[PDB]
């Protein structure tokens, strides 16, 4: 019933920008919580960004507050997140994260910075 | 797409049967397997509905 | 401790008064089931049974009988007659 | 068993009191069977039913 | 008609039998008046309601 598909990624340099997309069944956006998580090769998963389900306060880790900016789609059903300023740090694979019911998880894209 | 190609070279030919999730009502499924039923005996049993 | 192996600290022969943890104004919740909190100083007990986790800010819900999530029906579950204090604050500048 | 029509009035009027007071252990539905822990740590517009 | 007096026995007893079978399918004001469709579609501590 709920699936999360990411897409938007790919290959830039450092200074690049990009957007992401998470395309979401199953749930609207207004009432819930989404997240967004990245895995970089040789590090463990960390978290990214967060809307909460009234749609107001965003949050950011501090390796990634100010730089980056998330938003919400309602009536696409999808939420995407804004790259910019790209660091090589970003080198992950981006996983959108959400809790409906049971939290579920994405199979991401791959974005790479060099 | 030539007779003297090899198998690499000659098309596997490929069928995409999409999934998606989106406000559609179910078309079209897989089948359904029944058993075979006995007679005479309390059986509990599951007929189309 | 972290929740898949949240920590049970069970309290035994004392005199605990609840009324100072009740009058205490750095906490946020104060939901509760069994027999009223200004009663909490009148009755005995046999066993305690404390707990000490730490969860996300929206696992407030979860934390009452029957709930859903990975947390409640995956980790930590509580019972359907749930008799006891829960207790909690914001730790933002803690952890 | 001579005057059984005379014992078996006592014994259901007997039986239908310790019928009845035997009720009084019962949870009805609710958390405990004594009110104080059903009622009163839980919110009293939730603990009335 | 001359043996009315035994056959309204047996009517008013099928009669009562036949009213306490029709309230297996009362609502009563619940969500659903069949058990499946509790346990289904309604969460377990509030299918106790």
């Amino acid at each position: 019933q709920v699936q999360l598909v990411e897409s938007g990624g790919g290959l830039v340099q450092a200074g690049g920008s990009l957007r992401l997309s998470c395309a979401a069944s199953g749930f609207p956006v207004k009432n819930f919580e989404m997240e967004w998580y990245r895995k970089a090769p040789g590090k463990e998963r960390e978290w990214v960004a967060a809307i909460q389900s009234g749609g107001v306060e965003t949050y950011y880790a501090d390796s990634v507050k100010g730089r980056f900016t998330i938003s919400r789609d309602n009536a696409k059903n999808t939420v995407y997140l804004q790259m910019n300023s790209l660091k090589p740090e970003d080198t992950a694979v981006y996983y959108c994260f959400v809790y409906v019911g049971r939290s579920y998880i994405g199979q991401g894209t791959q974005v790479t910075v060099s | 797409f030539q007779p003297t190609n090899g198998v690499g070279y000659q098309p596997y030919r490929v069928v995409v049967l999409s999934f998606e999730l989106l406000h559609a009502p179910a078309t079209v499924c897989g089948p359904k397997k029944s058993t075979n039923l006995v007679k005479n005996k309390c059986v509990n049993f599951n007929f189309n509905g | 401790a972290s929740v898949y192996a949240w920590n049970r600290k069970r309290i035994s022969n004392c005199v605990a008064d609840y009324s100072v943890l009740y009058n205490s104004a750095s906490f946020s919740t104060f939901k509760c089931y069994g027999v009223s909190p200004t009663k909490l100083n009148d009755l005995c007990f046999t066993n305690v049974y404390a707990d000490s986790f730490v969860i996300r800010g929206d696992e407030v819900r979860q934390i009452a009988p029957g709930q859903t999530g990975k947390i409640a029906d995956y980790n930590y579950k509580l019972p359907d007659d749930f008799t006891g204090c829960v207790i909690a604050w914001n730790s933002n500048n803690l952890d | 068993s001579a005057l059984g029509k005379l014992q078996d009035v006592v014994n259901q009027n007997a039986q239908a009191l310790n019928t009845l007071v035997k009720q009084l252990s019962s949870n009805f539905g609710a958390i405990s069977s004594v009110l104080n822990d059903i009622l009163s740590r839980l919110d009293p517009p939730e603990a009335e039913v």
